[PDB]
């Protein structure tokens, strides 16, 4: 029921959707769950928008309980790889996975509104077979959880100790104490 | 969202 | 359905079930797949018939499709444990841990029937969680790996490192390649 | 709702049920499925009949669709290591397990009643896993299959390209087919 | 949900979806697990894209988990008979038979993104029936196995002994390891 | 909730199911679907009464909305086997199969009351495969058909050509179409 | 989420989907179980583009894990009625009835890639109800069995009594094994 | 939970339940739906009572909501067998055939209570399969219902007129209505 | 699934499914099977081309598993009712009321294909309630197999005691085998 | 899947659906159950049709196995209100308040098909509470019952007493005798 | 898990139930909702304490929610029926049918505890059919409800057109409101 | 339920 | 259905 | 049921 | 429950 | 299917 | 079964 | 797949 | 099982 | 993905 909205560049009566309407305008929404379905659309937006004007600015607007780990990842490469500079703003939530991206914005350009909420906590999983099978998944997602780890000292600026110490659990935060635990710079008034 | 973002 | 006898020793016209009959005679039944309620059973014959007389011989007669580990650790330990001395028989069939105790009877009394299977495999398992709680049930499963490798390879003969490699697997014998492993020491005629 | 029986020998006024009541005349019934339970009360019931007096004539009473494969040999091997003579009699129906039985009774006592039915097709089986799974049991079918048809031979006459050839498929069986083909020796009237 | 988009070659005003603006470009995506509903238009598409222009490069962007056995041979031999050269990348993740793919490339053109995986195994089955169905069945799975890796030795480089142990098993590996392994030739940056 | 009852013959207070007093005066009943458990029962009534006292007359009492083929069969040679004499009476109903039993009584002992019901029809079944497993079953079949109406001809009187075209359907008939048809000899009044 | 093309032939803009832009081409797809709602529409294809130029060339392009044997022989009939020439091609996969088609192309117009399979078995099929409701069916499909055996001995070369004896069972072949058998005249490259 | 009970008649001490307690008085209760495994213990325990005293009342004690037509039949025939008089008393209900057992009972000895309900209606059926199998089976149905109002009109005493018409429905009646129906003799007190 | 086509009168690019060109051609699809919502559609089919021109022949094209009677007369009098001739075809099947429309057509235009079957049998139904509800509908069922039964016989030519009596069961049959029992008139080449 | 037709006025090219290429030719379709969402459909049609030309007939071309009581009336009194008169056919079948409206037509406009059938029945219903809920449904159940029954009499000609005796049940009736009960004026030939 | 008790009259060690114990002291518990297994029980224990001294007190001890109609009235004739005197007391609960005995007690003897409660409401019910089997059951279920409040004005002392007004709904009691309604006579301290 | 049914 | 419904 | 069985 | 029910 | 239908 | 089984 | 089918 | 299990 | 796919 997401309405219809009528525009008239020179010509006239040109009719799109609403989420159309902003991707002219160079912003991308992600309201979901992170799936393989999900990301490749977003891969295929950027890339797109990368082609036209190879120097504009670009927008995510995240607002998702998390997802895959995979996808995730097809997306923080993605946004190293173009020309273009991207910016990140937090609507609301920001949870396991979007947390990742929120922070992999440009050093200088992350946002976020004054009630929000950023979460950040280790990997789940799953094994199931015989004696030797899981000690291969097992050896599998403690690369993944030491992975994520360096990727997150670098970016907010805190040792490694502490991050392999902070999350253990799920680990809350508002918008303020994320301002001091660096994993963005700027609140919206 | 703009200014700045855009 | 299982049927009734009666016997009569001086005076006669007592009545049992069959399974019970045998019990007066030191024999012992072990028919279906080992969970905790059977083996509180066998460890409770056990412990009666060794009290009576503490110098008479006890039979076991296995034939089981396996089941716990625990369980037949606490089996395993009882036989061991008492004065009198135990005989192992295989009728049909001996899977995972009935195998574990085949082998663990007396040396010189470990009978088998010509026309019968011997299979032994690795543990089975299962975890889920998070990537702290996979570490720890990947680090146990292992250990008890390693200690039953231990038993067999004085049990039978073999060294470990081909104990190691030979199971890996499902592996089938009959009652004739055993002869040669180790697991017995005669055959019925 | 199987009735009872009194039954008088010198005190009297002792009651059987009518399984029990024939079992004391030396009779075994066996008109189940076979599995695993119920081959565990026919070893335990012949072991009990070979021990009050060694030389006596015991019968079988056969009529049953059919069963696991161990639990057969279970009984074959146990109707060769006692003294005593077993004679059988097909009542209605011998299936895939009960006429590799019928045709196991000693040679010149194996009766059957005019109209009777006897069957014999080749084992079924199942499989799932990958590749390396299904190259074992493969491997084991086939063994199981080669074994049978080389008793069946020896008991019958017959020479084994016969067997390998006759049965391919499910094929029936009158009384007087079979007097012929080597399975029985006698028809009652 | 994915957007439109609008495109004006000369008269303008030619509204797309966002996947076939792609195709328009060379592009082909393969974001599904693969069936046989899946791989007849991928098979549609490549003719069609070598009939405009029949020298000019194509690429494939990989990200699945995996699927049939056949339907992936049918797109393996169609990338051979065309004309034109292909070129594939890897992106996230690339499971069973989509990294028999990645190795199908032209010589010079198989890149990967610096944070990716790569999985290779042995096929999966399943067989029911009786005993002279099985021995088909795990007749045609074998020389399946024995002809994916008479491809792989002469696509990577190895020998075929070394690919006969390491599968065994699921091995993954990083975008690092298979640059050493022989799956690819580049890494993006 | 079936009572109990109190008999006294020399001694008194013998308590009994009222199913047992009757089998004491010779008596069996019959009031249940055909199955392989309900057979075997009957078959080891009726030998049971036979060894006591040979030359004594036993009743059968039926009514039964039919069952299988095999079991019945099972015990209409049993009843010729033994040497004493056997009536048959119906009450209420005598479906497929009790009316191949109701016939199979001795000549001048087969009664009936006067508000009865009896039917006759031809066998059902059912077969399933590919076109090699359905050929079979379609013979044995018709093999079945045709034996249970040599038996019939005889027993009642009529021709053949005339059972075989008047079953052909369900064909129900009272106490007094079937005192000419033949398939009884008496009333009860 | 198939795609959309984009087709300029004088006036230019004319969007189809990629499913109908090869049937202007003569080609036509069979990429499903083959039903009668399929068939109905492979028979309207075939009878459409025979009506233009009836001198001019079709294609088939067989991908199908068989089906019904009504519909097939639907499409063999309405493939000899017309006057042009059809030509088939085996691409992954070819079963049941996908052979029997891939077979009935033109003599020197059979055409498959070169890592095929082609599978050919007997019909199955099901019955049930009473005695003459299933010598009905047994008559049906035996007939069906004897009229597509005799189609397979003048399409490929070989005699009747070898065309029995191969299939009675699943017989999957290769690509080079069936350019001996008489399936096929070619092989790609 | 219905109690025990104890009696002593010179020794003292015999333990029955509440509902064999009453058959040593020649009473018998019916307080269930008809069905083939109630009629024979009520058919058995008429004839075991008519047998030690052949001169003594016997009484029946209806309350039922009826049900199947042969095993009414079954009893009503009994009831005029034997030598000995019936008499049939209703509490709280008597249903479809619970009211042709109460009018059945012997002229004079027909009791009720004051405050009781009778319902007579037509029978209930069902059918189904072709043409032929339903002109049978609604040829039978009318059959019963002609031969049930052929006897409550010469037991009541109406004609037979009123009785094909006053049913055709249900139609209840309590126990002073039914005093001048004729079903009844007398009201308790 | 089924294909667009283009077409091209006057002024061109006029785009159409492929069921709807057939019907510009006087041509009338039926491929399913017969209920409520599939007749009316093909009522108004006849009556639109029946407006245009009067005098123009049109065909039906018939393949179905049969269904309801009277959606079947419903077109059965449509046919006879307008001015044009009707002919008919079999394509692979024409079951229970296919086969009463095809014999329907225009004496001289009744066509089929060489390898077709046709089926004929007496209708099927269902009945449930009390016994006045049943001699109801055992009323209307006969009147409908007395009714068209009448009308095959002026249709095809053979008497009506044949056609009585060839029905009574599934009666299969070929093409060759209807051109003499009257149904056709023609095989196609 | 119901077909488009193109029509050709002034312009030309227009495409309509079929249903509503009647409807431009004065004709309304009725071939479902009647429910509350239909009857708000067909009671819009009447008025829409009754304004552009308010002389002009309608036609109605029922065929439906009924439905409610109110959405009946609805439609019953809309027919009367407007000015136009309208006509009703019968095809196939007209069932408990279809016939209600093919007897509301005006008179001398009441036609059928030879080969029809005619339903007439009393009301269905439901009730469910307490002793007061009850005796107000049963009496609004029977007010419709009466108020009915009064339309019947004038539209038809038959006296009142005879349309109550005549229900009762479900009494089916052909073209012929519903010409002669009043239901109906002519037969289409 | 009801307790066991023993007592010793002269013989001693006679072990019964705990409900059997009391039985013995003249006390009849009704625990449970009221069907009619539970009341054909109710009545056999009433007549049973009646024989032995018909001048000696009965208990009652009610607690139950109440059940069936034809049961209750079952047991309110039965105990005006005999000659001792019954006496009713409530212990926690006593609802729709539980009340109509209650109050049905002995005049002088009916008692209950201080904290108990009593409710009395009008009959629930059921229908379902056509216009004709409603108007009956609408008219049984009145009766009803008028038979019942014609005894509880006798028993109380209210007038009637009290009792038509205050149920009506269901209407809760404490035990001194009760006393004063005219339901018991008094309180237990 | 005597007298008289016994 | 003409002549003559329409 | 006796005359005659049993 | 006695004095006096018994 | 012509000749003949059409 | 006897004679001879037993 | 052409050359030869198209 | 004897000779020698008992 | 260019330079240089495309």
């Amino acid at each position: 029921l997401i309405p219809t909205v009528i525009e008239q560049t020179n010509r006239g009566e040109r009719a799109y959707d609403i989420y159309s309407r902003l991707l002219k305008d160079r912003i991308i929404m992600l309201g979901s769950a992170i799936d393989d379905n999900v990301a490749n659309s977003i891969v295929s937006q950027l890339l797109f928008l990368a082609a036209e004007d190879p120097e504009k600015e670009i927008s995510l607007y995240i607002n998702s309980p998390g997802g895959s780990i995979t996808a995730g990842m097809a997306i923080y490469d993605t946004m190293q790889f173009i020309k273009p500079k991207v910016s990140t703003i937090c609507i609301g939530m920001a949870a396991s996975m979007g947390a990742f991206l929120l922070a992999a914005g440009e050093k200088g350009k992350r946002y976020a509104l004054p009630n929000s909420e950023v979460m950040i906590h280790q990997p789940l999983g799953g094994a199931q077979g015989q004696a030797t099978e899981i000690e291969i998944a097992a050896k599998r997602i403690l690369l993944l959880r030491d992975k994520l780890n360096k990727v997150l000292a670098e970016r907010t600026g805190q040792p490694l100790e502490v991050i392999e110490r902070d999350t253990d659990r799920d680990n809350f935060k508002s918008a303020e104490e994320a301002l001091e635990y660096g994993l963005i710079d700027k609140i919206l008034t | 969202f703009s200014p700045a973002a855009p």
